[PDB]
């Protein structure tokens, strides 16, 4: 398993605009 | 039949191999998905995420008696939220210093701390006051509050196949509210993410 380095999509499309979740390792 | 805080044991079936016995301590039941437990198993430094009563690799789950008990808070409270250098010893007897961050005092196991590492961004648990006294831990000097809590949202990404997979934001760190724990549906590790302003 390889975790995504960035996450910016939710299934209900509600990810806040202008932000991203970055894996702590980047 | 509430197992949070309890020692547990169960069979574990890795692939098609023979069932092995596993022992651990249930740290928490995820509020946004109550069939999901965090477990600290003896021998694994990593916190595991398992649907203990649903996962098909788990069998004969039993509550065990608690572990035999024992008997500094300022040191532990100054460590939390902080960046740290954690010194591990390579087979050569030499020293590899992993930079990481201390996220919280672990639940149930109070002597233990949630920690994550830049060279490995999953959720570990260690008894860090020992490593600090031993000198093997240095505490470095010192969006998540603007944005409402993402906890409970279901994450969605694509693999290089173009296949989309899902995960879930299960926790926001009280000490550093831009840090979030994600448990993906296809792995038992707990991955640590930072909420960053784009560009």
């Amino acid at each position: 398993f390889a975790a995504p380095a960035e996450v910016r999509h939710f299934t209900d499309g509600s990810f806040p605009a202008g932000f991203v979740l970055q894996l702590f390792s980047h | 039949r509430n197992i949070v805080g309890c020692r547990i044991q169960h069979g574990w079936k890795e692939g098609n191999g023979p069932v092995t016995q596993w022992k651990g301590t249930v740290l928490d039941q995820v509020p946004v998905n109550p069939s999901l437990y965090l477990i600290k198993y003896d021998g694994f430094d990593c916190v595991y995420g398992l649907e203990l009563n649903k996962d098909e690799r788990v069998s004969a789950l039993e509550v065990l008696p608690d572990r035999v008990a024992t008997s500094d808070a300022h040191l532990a409270d100054t460590m939390i939220g902080k960046a740290v250098e954690h010194m591990f010893e390579t087979e050569d007897g030499s020293k590899d210093e992993w930079r990481g961050m201390v996220l919280a005092r672990a639940p149930v196991m109070n002597t233990w701390f949630y920690i994550t590492y830049e060279k490995d961004p999953v959720l570990y648990m260690y008894q860090l006051l020992d490593d600090y006294k031993e000198g093997d831990l240095r505490i470095m000097p010192d969006p998540g509050e603007v944005v409402d809590s993402l906890v409970g949202k279901q994450v969605e990404y694509a693999k290089e196949d173009g296949s989309k997979r899902t995960g879930m934001v299960i926790h926001q760190v009280e000490a550093k509210p831009s840090v979030y724990f994600i448990k993906f549906d296809d792995d038992f590790h707990i991955y640590v993410y930072d909420l960053v302003k784009t560009s």
